RNA sequence: UACUCGAGUGGCGAACGGGUGAGUAACACGUGGGUGAUCUGCCCUGCACUUUGGGAUAAGCCUGGGAAACUGGGUCUAAUACCGAAUACACCCUGCUGGUCGCAUGGCCUGGUAGGGGAAAGCUUUUGCGGUGUGGGAUGGGCCCGCGGCCUAUCAGCUUGUUGGUGGGGUGAUGGCCUACCAAGGCGACGACGGGUAGCCGGCCUGAGAGGGUGACCGGCCACACUGGGACUGAGAUACGGCCCAGACUCC
C-alpha cells in the first residue's frame, strides 16, 4: 500500500470582496485619493433616519480622477497605514 | 482530529453531558461546532438519543469518538450500522 | 426640541444626587467614636439628643445618631453605623445600630426588640 | 523550574538552540556571501554560490529550522537579482 | 534470569485543562464576507519508497572544587538521538509557447517548454503499528473590512515613519513590519487629538412598551501571571507552576 506525495489539503474559491461607491474629495495626493461615502441609517432610539459620511481613500496609479468625482471601490491588499481601498473604475468626472 | 465530546452545563449535583463534536484542543466546555444530543446519568434510564446520519458523516469526515462515546454508539447500534457486521440493532430501553 | 437638535446635542439624563456620602456605596461602615455630646434640633422641634462623632474606615468625619434610651459609649469606642437621614438635626445623616460590637440594645425593651438588638424574656 | 519534566525540557531546548543557532548562522553566512558576490557584480561565481547556498538552504528547511515558502521566497528573490544583473 | 526497575537519554506530553480582571475606547467585541495570500503533529481515507557508511554524549567509574545548590577534568557505551550519499523526476524555484474566467496582478485546465534543486526509521508476528510530500476536507489559527459600541471643548488643532510613490530589507502571508530617496501631506468642527472612567458580548434587574441600569454564575471572546522587558523550543508562547536580565518581598 504505497502512494506518492499526493495527499493535499482542502479547497477554497474566491467569494465576495467588499464593493462600494463614493465621491473623491482630495486630489493633492500622488497616485492616491480620499473618498467619502454617503449612507443612511435610523437612530436606534430616535427612529429618525441619519445621513452621515465616513472618510475613505482609494488607489490610482495614474491619477485620472479630479476633485469632486464619483468612483467605485474594491478592497485591495493593505498597502499603507490607514489605506487599503483601491479604485476599480471611474463612474464620472467633473 | 475533532473528537465527539460531551458538553457539560448546569450545576454541581446534577451534571449534564451534551453530545458535541469538537476539537479536544479547546476547553472541555469550549467551542461546540455541531451538537447531536446529550447524555446525563442522573436519571436512572439516563436516556440517550443519537442522530445516526450526522454521527456517520462526522466519522467518515475524520472525527474519532472517545471510548465511552463509541461504546454508547454501539449500544444505540450506530457502531453496528457503520461496521455492517450485525446490521442495525435496536435495543435501547426508551424511558418508561 | 427638534430632531436635528436632538441628534446634535444628545439627551442628557439627570445626574443622581447621591446621598449618604460616607459609605461610598456601602451598606455598612465601621468606625470608632471620637466624642459624645448633645445638640439642639431646629426651631419647630426642641430637645436634647445624643450624637457621636466617629472615625470611619473610609476616613470621613461625620456625626451619627444614637438610638434607644441608654448607651455605653465613651470616647474611643468602636461602633457600627448605618444610613439614614434625620430632620431634627441638620448636620446628622447617620444612625448607630445597637446590639453589635460594643453597642448593646437598651435594656427593658421587648417591643420592636429586633430593631434595637435585645434578647427575649425567660 | 520545579519539575523534572520542565527541567529536562530546558536542557533539551538549550541543546537544540546550540544546534539551530549553528545551522542558522551557516545559512546567514551563505546569504551574506551571496549578497557580497552580487554587490561586487559577478555572474558565474554568483550562480555557483546560488547553487551551493540553495542546496544548503533546502537542506536546512527540510530539517525544519526555517520555513519552506519563505525559503523559496528569498531563493527566487536572489535569482531575480542575479538575472537583473 | 527479564518478571521487574532507580535513575540515564530519547521521545511524546508540558501552549492542555484551572485562576484573575489591573490596564486596555482598540477590528479590543457580536454579527457578516473573505483569502486566486498561511500553516497546522496526533484521525480516517486512494495512491512511490524507506539502500547505504561514519562518528560523538549521557548513564557509569575515578578525580577535583564546594555546607550548599552547582561544577569541571579524564575514560568508556548505545541507539526510533546524528549527519553525509543513493536516488526523486509527480513537489519548490527560474529563461521560452495555448484555452477558460473575468472581481486584477493573473488564477484553473497537475495547460505545453528548457535549466537546474530537494525525505524518511524503524518497532510487534498481532484486531499490527511507523517515516517523508502533496490533487481531496476539517479543525485550530493571522490580517484587515463597512457599521457600531462612555463622559469632558471649563480638551480645537494634532500628527514626521507621520502621510503616499519607487527600491531594497522583513513576515507562515500583502503592507512604514524595517531601510533609503522622492512629494507634503494625512488626520481635523457628520468632533482630531487631549483628560477621568471601565474587560467586551449571549446575558441579569426593571419597564406594557420604547427605554434605563448593569456584566453575579454559565458560556463566546480579550488581556494578565511579584513589577518592567526580551528571546529559545515547535504545527502551536501573554509561554501562570519554561528560560535570561533588572527592581521589591521573604528565606538559606
Ligand atoms: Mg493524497
Ligand atoms: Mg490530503
Ligand atoms: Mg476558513
Ligand atoms: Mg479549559
Ligand atoms: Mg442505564
Ligand atoms: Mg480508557
Ligand atoms: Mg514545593
Ligand atoms: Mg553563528
Ligand atoms: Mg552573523
Ligand atoms: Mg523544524
Ligand atoms: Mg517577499
Ligand atoms: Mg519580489
Ligand atoms: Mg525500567
Ligand atoms: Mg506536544
Ligand atoms: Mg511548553
Ligand atoms: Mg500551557
Ligand atoms: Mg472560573
Ligand atoms: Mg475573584
Ligand atoms: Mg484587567
Ligand atoms: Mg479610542
Ligand atoms: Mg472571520
Ligand atoms: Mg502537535
Ligand atoms: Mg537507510
Ligand atoms: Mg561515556
Ligand atoms: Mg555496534
Ligand atoms: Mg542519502
Ligand atoms: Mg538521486
Ligand atoms: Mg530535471
Ligand atoms: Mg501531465
Ligand atoms: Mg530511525
Ligand atoms: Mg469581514
Ligand atoms: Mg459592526
Ligand atoms: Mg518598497
Ligand atoms: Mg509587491
Ligand atoms: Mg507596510
Ligand atoms: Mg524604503
Ligand atoms: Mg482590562
Ligand atoms: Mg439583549
Ligand atoms: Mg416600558
Ligand atoms: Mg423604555
Ligand atoms: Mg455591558
Ligand atoms: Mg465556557
Ligand atoms: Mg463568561
Ligand atoms: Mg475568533
Ligand atoms: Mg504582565
Ligand atoms: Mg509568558
Ligand atoms: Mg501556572
Ligand atoms: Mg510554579
Amino acid at each position: 500500500q504505497k502512494g506518492p506525495k499526493y495527499t493535499p489539503a482542502a479547497e477554497k474559491p474566491r467569494g465576495r470582496r467588499k464593493t462600494a461607491i463614493g465621491y473623491v474629495v482630495s486630489d493633492k495626493m500622488q497616485k492616491t485619493i480620499v473618498v467619502e461615502l454617503e449612507d443612511r441609517k435610523s437612530h436606534p432610539l430616535y427612529g429618525k433616519i441619519i445621513r452621515t459620511t465616513k472618510k475613505v481613500k482609494a488607489h490610482d496609479e495614474n491619477g485620472e480622477a479630479g476633485i469632486g468625482d464619483r468612483v467605485s471601490l474594491m478592497e485591495t491588499r493593505p498597502l499603507s497605514a490607514t489605506k487599503r481601498w483601491r479604485l476599480v473604475e471611474i463612474l464620472e468626472k467633473a | 482530529a475533532v473528537k465527539i465530546k460531551l458538553t457539560r452545563l448546569g450545576k454541581i449535583r446534577n451534571p449534564q453531558y451534551r453530545i458535541i463534536v469538537a476539537d479536544a484542543r479547546t476547553r472541555r466546555d469550549g467551542r461546540a461546532i455541531e451538537v447531536i444530543g446529550r447524555y446525563h446519568p442522573k436519571e436512572e434510564p439516563s436516556l440517550i438519543q443519537i442522530d445516526s446520519e450526522r454521527a456517520q458523516y462526522w466519522l467518515g469526515v475524520g472525527a474519532q469518538p472517545t471510548e465511552p462515546v463509541l461504546a454508547l454508539l454501539k449500544i444505540t447500534g450506530d457502531w453496528q450500522k457503520f461496521k455492517g457486521l450485525p446490521g442495525a440493532e435496536g435495543t435501547l430501553k426508551v424511558k418508561e | 426640541p427638534t430632531i436635528q437638535q436632538l441628534v446634535r446635542k444628545g439627551r442628557r439624563d439627570k445626574i443622581a444626587k447621591v446621598k449618604t456620602a460616607a459609605l461610598k456605596g456601602s451598606p455598612q461602615r465601621r468606625g470608632v467614636c471620637t466624642r459624645v455630646y448633645t445638640t439642639t434640633p431646629k426651631k419647630p422641634n426642641s430637645a436634647l439628643r445624643k450624637v457621636a462623632r466617629v472615625k470611619l474606615t473610609s476616613q470621613v468625619e461625620v456625626t451619627a445618631y444614637i438610638p434607644g434610651e441608654g448607651h455605653n459609649l465613651q470616647e474611643h469606642s468602636m461602633v457600627l453605623v448605618r444610613g439614614g437621614r434625620v430632620k431634627d438635626l441638620p448636620g446628622v445623616r447617620y444612625k448607630i445600630i445597637r446590639g453589635s460590637l460594643d453597642t448593646q440594645g437598651v435594656k427593658n425593651r421587648k417591643q420592636a426588640r429586633s430593631r434595637y438588638g435585645a434578647k427575649k424574656e425567660k | 523550574a520545579n519539575i523534572k519534566s520542565q527541567i529536562k525540557r530546558i536542557r533539551t531546548n538549550e541543546r537544540r538552540r546550540l544546534r539551530n543557532q549553528s545551522v542558522k548562522s551557516s545559512l546567514r553566512t551563505a546569504i551574506r556571501g551571496f549578497r557580497e558576490a552580487v554587490d561586487a557584480g559577478d555572474k558565474d561565481k554568483a550562480s555557483e554560490l546560488l547553487h551551493a547556498t540553495s542546496r544548503k538552504l533546502d537542506k536546512a528547511a527540510s530539517k525544519g529550522v526555517i520555513h519552506p515558502n519563505q525559503a523559496a521566497n528569498k531563493k527566487s528573490a536572489l535569482a531575480l537579482a542575479l538575472n537583473k544583473l
